[PDB]
């Protein structure tokens, strides 16, 4: 039967506006929706229900069929807490982790009669020649936090047989997803997953070891020009915000005077050293950097250009829990947005894999631009929170510096 | 009439009470009137005369309209409303001609007092109770309450609609080739059949509705094509724009020049070439609305010019799903763009322009991209698809800018079109220092409190200068150092500065701003043949 669930004290239901959709997408949601309607998973609703959540279609994996995606981000945020599964740290250390879509579990269990209103979602009609098709969930919704929570006992209860049939394989669950990590070589691993699929059915290829952070590498030259140094120094200056040990004193003197930008400058052994002394500090991640679980996780991104995108994951300014780069995916060559959503999903999966939670993004794109098209390329079942920013012209020059 | 309709479960906002307002007393002439009507409605099943067992009340007024000058009642729900729960949004997104699929024939059905036709949540009426006063506060008046969706009540629009919807589900599935639209009381019904088939179908619908209580107006009130929809004459073959009259007087007040310009601005979206710069100009420093401002010659001329444009017919075509969706864009001016979406050359579905999107600092390509997305979002809503783009810009220009900009950006599939003015990059900082070019080491300094400063540079070639700036911000100076530099250099310059603001100009090489300064620098930058900007930390 059902379990009583409420909203955080004094919170009211979400009343988010459903963003405009494509025709092809709408026809799909309709099909889909009438389906669950018949299956009793959802029932249409009157106008006296003022809540509402955004909905949309996905073309996840090889399929002419679309998946249905609802944005319970606001609902999740407003939903009471339940104290989920603790973190299997080691998961990140496996040679290969895989992920699965089990949101389909949920539809099984009934949703408390008194919480459903809050789950109201709406399908639009082109040019508004029709009021939207209002519905509200009866069963557990895919994408709602409470779901994996409620369906926890029944979930674990079905995994143990595997967890024990294989104890060298770690299994982590987040929302609709599930992550499997084993050191077995590919086949044995992949094959092994299916064994689990068969399992779970009877009711992502990641390799996190070769992963994480990388260093900054300063340029070197037979000969250095005024500009080369100028840039060099400008960058080191910033860098001292992460590494105070860094110094540009000698180098700056080399700059005294006002010769052509292109004029070559001979480096003093002092500067020569000081440069070596900085190549050393930068050779490693700053110390005393530990992830605080009670703090929000942040993920920032800069668009290097040429299909390049650096990112950083931190909780405190200049204390990266991790930094990385991402190159565009074959077949996005003229679409900034594709790569960006493309990158985001990836940084989120790493965040979930490593710390088991989703970072908060700072995106170098226009709200309108993003909002107009992210869905066109989204594939995850989850959705991170995001804010849009104006890239500091240096945070970039600095990271465009990492070694490859 | 009333109906056999499942009412909607309505409630008062979180922990509140129904309206408790005293009945404004009235004249004997307004009473005898109100009592009259409340007898009819009373018997039409709409209202129920309840007893003193009701603390809730609303003010019943009495006005005379034109269509009869016969007394017409009015109930003030401003209170029941604000105390009434909230509903989901009543379709605020309304259809647009350009998005209507043309139809063999289209009927418009006035759904009459559809409002008073639907039952009220019985477990709610009480809050609608109101009281017909007695001759100036005499004994107790007559107490009533509504049994149906009340005119002027907050949830009526929403509830009525849903009803109509549930009722249309059937007829609609019973012939998926007949498209119907609900709004206010307008049930516009069309289809691709033969007038007979059609005519005969409407009659089926009307009777169907009637089967529930929804009585549809006379042969009298019956509306006849074309139809007016927010300034549009609509025939089911195409649409014309409901012409707009430009009054001509010898006495123009502020109030007027605004109302005027107002309408004009709206007319820019359809008519090509409508300007109001000079008209807007007449509002400068006005001291009050009724103020009568004399029109300048310019104001009289463009004003006179516009009169003609509007005296031109701008028809329209409907949406044919079987044909491409094309959108073409023009740069009417810096920051100013116009667009027209059409399926067949010259048969425009929709046009429009976007008031100059002035900002802190952008570039054309940027702005274009924004116009592009604003359009796209529009399209999706109208047709549920994005159009093909015909843009006044070369793919090379596009690749260069975009493939390098610090911000995620994109333009859905498009095609170049050479409809000058084309949009281009007025300049492009060098990727590296220029060999040969003179090198300026600029610096700007001023007291932010005294607002007094200096600005200048010193080139590697020995050149130099400085200037005393009275009343300025430290920025203005720095940038000024930069300005002078570009002034006093050749057509290739190397400039270094520690101003983190210039660093911004580097990353975004904007071609338009707010401060004449930046602006001036742009005009300068644009002039040089090669410019290399260099930033370096200060002190
Ligand atoms: C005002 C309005 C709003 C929405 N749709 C329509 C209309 N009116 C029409 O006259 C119309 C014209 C052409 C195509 N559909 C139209 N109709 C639809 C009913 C056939």
């Amino acid at each position: 039967e059902t379990v009583p669930v409420k909203l955080k004290p004094g919170m009211d239901g979400p009343k988010v506006k459903q963003w405009p959709l494509t025709e092809e997408k709408i026809k799909a949601l309709v099909e889909i929706c009438t389906e669950m309607e018949k299956e009793g998973k959802i029932s249409k609703i009157g106008p006296e229900n003022p809540y509402n959540t955004p909905v949309f279609a996905i073309k996840k994996k090889d399929s002419t069929k679309w998946r249905k995606l609802v944005d319970f981000r606001e609902l999740n945020k407003r939903t009471q807490d339940f104290w989920g599964i603790p973190h299997p740290a080691g998961l990140k250390k496996k040679k290969s982790v895989t992920v699965l879509d089990v949101g389909d579990a949920y539809f099984s269990v009934p949703l408390d009669e008194d919480f459903r209103k809050y789950t109201a979602f709406t399908i639009p009609s082109i040019n508004n020649e029709t009021p939207g098709i209002r519905y509200q969930y009866n069963v557990l919704p895919q994408g709602w936090k409470g779901s994996p929570a409620i369906f926890q006992s029944s979930m674990t209860k079905i995994l143990e047989p595997f967890r024990k049939q294989n104890p060298d394989i770690v299994i982590y669950q987040y929302m609709d997803d599930l992550c499997v990590g084993s050191d077995l070589e590919i086949g044995q691993h992949r094959t092994k997953i299916e064994e689990l699929r068969q399992h779970l059915l009877r009711w992502y290829e990641l390799h996190p070891d070769k992963w994480t952070v990388q260093p900054i590498v300063l340029p070197e030259k037979d000969s250095w020009t005024v500009n080369d140094i100028q840039k060099l120094v400008g960058k080191l200056n910033w860098a001292s915000q992460i590494y105070p040990g860094i110094k540009v004193r000698q180098l700056c003197k080399l700059l005294r005077g006002t010769k052509a930008l292109t004029e070559v400058i001979p480096l003093t052994e002092e500067a020569e050293l000081e440069l070596a002394e900085n190549r050393e500090i930068l050779k490693e991640p700053v110390h005393g950097v530990y992830y605080d679980p009670s703090k929000d996780l942040i993920a920032e991104i800069q668009k290097q250009g040429q299909g390049q995108w650096t990112y950083q994951i931190y909780q405190e300014p200049f204390k990266n829990l991790k930094t990385g780069k991402y190159a565009r995916m074959r077949g996005a060559h003229t679409n900034d947005v594709k790569q960006l959503t493309e990158a985001v999903q990836k940084i989120t999966t790493e965040s979930i894999v490593i710390w088991g939670k989703t970072p908060k993004f700072k995106l170098p794109i226009q709200k309108e631009t993003w909002e107009t098209w992210w869905t066109e390329y989204w594939q995850a079942t989850w959705i991170p929170e995001w804010e849009f920013v104006n890239t500091p012209p240096l945070v970039k020059l600095w990271y465009q510096l990492e070694k490859e | 009439p009333i109906s056999p309709i499942e009412t909607v479960p309505v409630k008062l906002k979180p922990g509140m009470d129904g309206p408790k307002v005293k009945q404004w007393p009235l004249t004997e002439e307004k009473i005898k009137a109100l009592v009259e009507i409340c007898t009819e409605m009373e018997k039409e099943g709409k209202i129920s005369k309840i007893g003193p067992e009701n603390p809730y009340n609303t003010p019943v007024f009495a006005i005379k309209k034109k269509d009869s000058t016969k007394w017409r009642k009015l109930v003030d729900f401003r209170e029941l409303n604000k105390r009434t729960q909230d509903f989901w949004e009543v379709q605020l997104g309304i259809p647009h001609p350009a998005g209507l699929k043309k139809k063999k024939s289209v009927t418009v059905l006035d759904v009459g007092d559809a409002y008073f036709s639907v039952p009220l949540d019985e477990d709610f009426r009480k809050y609608t109770a109101f009281t017909i006063p007695s001759i100036n506060n005499e004994t107790p008046g007559i107490r009533y309450q509504y049994n149906v969706l009340p005119q002027g009540w907050k949830g009526s629009p929403a509830i009525f609609q849903s009803s109509m919807t549930k009722i249309l589900e059937p007829f609609r599935k019973q012939n998926p080739d007949i498209v119907i639209y609900q709004y206010m009381d307008d049930l516009c019904v069309g289809s691709d059949l033969e007038i007979g088939q059609h005519r005969t179908k409407i009659e089926e619908l009307r009777q169907h509705l009637l089967r529930w209580g929804l009585t549809t107006p006379d042969k009298k009130h019956q509306k006849e094509p074309p139809f007016l929809w927010m300034g549009y004459e609509l025939h089911p073959d195409k649409w014309t724009v409901q012409p707009i009259v430009l009054p001509e007087k010898d006495s123009w007040t502020v109030n007027d020049i605004q109302k005027l310009v107002g309408k004009l601005n709206w007319a820019s979206q359809i008519y090509p070439g409508i300007k109001v710069r000079q008209l807007c100009k007449l509002l400068r420093g006005t001291k009050a609305l009724t103020e009568v401002i004399p029109l300048t010659e310019e104001a009289e001329l463009e004003l006179a010019e516009n009169r003609e444009i509007l005296k031109e017919p701008v028809h329209g075509v409907y949406y044919d799903p079987s044909k491409d969706l094309i959108a073409e864009i023009q740069k009417q001016g810096q920051g100013q763009w116009t667009y027209q979406i059409y399926q067949e050359p010259f048969k425009n579905l929709k046009t429009g322009k976007y008031a100059r999107m002035r900002g802190a600092h952008t570039n054309d390509v940027k702005q274009l991209t924004e116009a592009v997305q604003k359009i796209t979002t529009e399209s999706i809503v109208i047709w549920g698809k994005t159009p093909k783009f015909k843009l006044p810009i070369q793919k090379e220009t596009w690749e260069t800018w975009w493939t390098e900009y610090w911000q995620a950006t994109w333009i859905p599939e498009w095609e170049f079109v050479n409809t000058p003015p084309l949009v281009k990059l007025w300049y492009q900082l060098e990727k590296e220092p220029i060999v040969g070019a003179e090198t300026f080491y600029v610096d700007g300094a001023a007291n932010r409190e005294t607002k007094l400063g200096k600005a200048g540079y010193v080139t590697n070639r020995g050149r130099q200068k400085v200037v005393t700036l009275t009343d300025t911000t430290n920025q203005k100076t720095e940038l000024q150092a930069i300005y002078l530099a570009l002034q006093d250099s050749g057509l290739e310059v190397n400039i270094v500065t520690d101003s983190q603001y210039a660093l911004g100009i580097i990353q975004a090489q904007p071609d338009q701003s707010e401060s004449e300064l930046v602006n001036q620098i742009i005009e300068q930058l644009i002039k040089k043949e090669k410019v290399y900007l260099a930033w370096v930390p200060a002190h």
